[PDB]
C-alpha cells in the first residue's frame, strides 16, 4: 500500500505528495513541479536531487529536495 | 592506457586532464553523459528493470560508462586517461585534489558555490546544462551532509565479502556489489556522493568532474575484490528477470555484456593493483 498523501507550505514552499522516468506509484510536487522520486525496497526513498541518501517517507524526500535547492525553482523532468 | 591514483599526477598531467574536460564541455559531448545517466538513475527501481544502479551490473555498467568517457577524453588528447579518487586516503578538504589547480574546492556556505579551480562558474568554462535544480553553477559542500568518507578499515571489510551479489539482485541484497555500492552496511559509494553534496547528491551528479574520479575507484574496488576472490564471479548467470545476467547485452549501448567487462586488464591497467 501507498504511503499517505500530503500538502504542507514547509520553509516558504509547498510541497505536495500523493499515491499515483520508472513506472512509481507515488508523485511528490514542490510549487506545482513534479519532483521525481523514487521508493527503495527497505520502505525508505530518494529524490532526483538527493539520490544517495535515503530517508524514510516521501514527505522526508521532499522536504529535503527543498532543503537543497535553498529556494530555487525546480525544473520540470 | 594506465589509471592513476589523482594525488600522484604531476603538474603537466593535471593540466592536459582538465583542458580535455573542458573541451569534451565546450563542444557539447559532456552533458550527454549527464543526461544518460540521470535517465538511468530515475528509471533503475527495485522492483523493475534495473542496470546502472541498484543491481548487480551497477559495476559493469559503470565501468563500460567510464571507458566511453575516456575514449572521449582520448579523443582530444591521446595521452590523457582517467585518474582515481582513493577516498579512503585523500579524506579532507585539504587533499590536493581540491586544489584551485586542480578539481577545485568546497563551495562557499550561503549558495554552495564552488568558487576556485577551473569548474567554477565565475570562469565561464562550466555551465551547468542538464539539470534538476535549476541554478546553473556547479556547487559543493564537502562533509556537509555526512560527516566522514569511509576509512580504509571499513572498504577492507566490504572487500572480504566473498559473494559478488545476492538475490533479490537489488538495493536489499546482500553481498560485495550492494555493500560497495552503499544501499546496505557501512556504505562506500553512496556515501561519497552525499559527501562531496551539491550536484554529486543527485542524478545530474557527473554535472561534477569528481564524479569519474569516484566511479574510477569504485572500479578499481571491483578489480581488487577479484584479486581478493578469484574463485568468486559475477552473478546471476541466466534467466532473471529485469537483471542482467552475465551473458545478456546492457542498455544504452546494447552491444556489450558483464561478460565483456569483468576483466579490465583488456582496457587499461592501474598504477597499483595488489596481487592475490
Ligand atoms: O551513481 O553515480
Ligand atoms: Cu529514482
Ligand atoms: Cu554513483
Ligand atoms: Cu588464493
Amino acid at each position: 500500500a501507498a504511503p499517505e498523501s500530503f500538502d504542507e507550505v514547509y520553509k516558504g514552499r509547498r510541497i505536495q505528495g500523493r499515491p499515483a522516468e520508472h513506472g512509481g506509484g507515488y508523485e511528490v510536487f514542490v510549487d506545482g513541479v513534479q519532483l521525481h522520486v523514487m521508493r527503495n525496497a527497505d520502505g525508505s526513498w530518494i529524490s532526483v536531487v538527493s539520490h544517495y541518501d535515503p530517508v524514510p517517507t516521501p514527505r522526508a524526500a521532499a522536504r529535503a529536495a527543498v532543503d537543497e535547492l535553498q529556494g530555487a525553482p525546480l525544473l520540470p523532468f | 592506457t594506465v589509471r592513476k591514483n589523482q594525488a600522484t599526477l604531476t603538474a603537466d598531467e593535471k593540466r592536459r586532464f582538465v583542458a580535455a574536460v573542458l573541451e569534451l564541455k565546450r563542444s557539447g559531448r559532456y552533458d550527454e553523459f549527464v543526461r544518460t545517466h540521470n535517465e538511468f538513475i530515475m528509471s533503475d527501481t527495485d522492483s523493475g528493470e534495473r542496470t546502472g544502479h541498484r543491481s548487480p551490473s551497477f559495476l559493469p555498467w559503470h565501468r563500460r560508462f567510464l571507458l566511453d568517457f575516456e575514449q572521449a577524453l582520448q579523443s582530444v588528447d591521446s595521452s590523457v586517461t582517467l585518474p582515481y579518487w582513493d577516498w579512503s586516503a585523500d579524506r579532507t578538504v585539504r587533499a590536493s585534489l581540491w586544489a584551485p589547480d586542480f578539481l577545485g574546492g568546497t563551495g562557499r556556505s550561503t549558495d554552495g558555490r564552488v568558487m576556485d579551480g577551473p569548474f567554477a562558474a565565475s570562469t565561464g568554462n562550466w555551465p551547468i546544462n542538464v539539470r534538476v535544480d535549476s541554478r546553473t553553477y556547479l556547487r559543493r559542500s564537502l562533509g556537509g551532509s555526512v560527516a566522514e568518507l569511509p576509512t580504509r578499515a571499513e572498504v577492507e571489510s566490504v572487500l572480504a565479502i566473498s559473494a559478488y551479489d545476492l538475490p533479490p539482485y537489488n538495493s536489499a541484497s546482500e553481498g560485495f556489489r550492494n555493500h560497495l555500492e552503499g544501499w546496505r552496511g557501512v556504505n562506500l559509494h553512496n556515501r561519497v556522493h552525499v559527501w562531496v553534496g551539491g550536484q554529486m547528491a543527485t542524478g545530474v551528479s557527473p554535472n561534477d568532474p569528481v564524479f569519474w574520479l569516484h566511479h574510477a575507484y569504485v572500479d578499481k574496488l571491483w578489480a581488487e575484490w577479484q584479486r581478493r576472490h578469484p574463485d568468486s564471479a559475477y552473478v546471476p548467470t541466466g534467466g532473471t528477470p529485469d537483471v542482467v545476467d552475465l551473458n545478456e547485452t546492457m542498455k544504452p549501448w546494447n552491444t556489450v555484456r558483464p561478460a565483456d567487462l569483468l576483466d579490465h586488464t583488456a582496457y587499461y591497467t592501474f598504477d597499483a593493483l595488489e596481487h592475490h
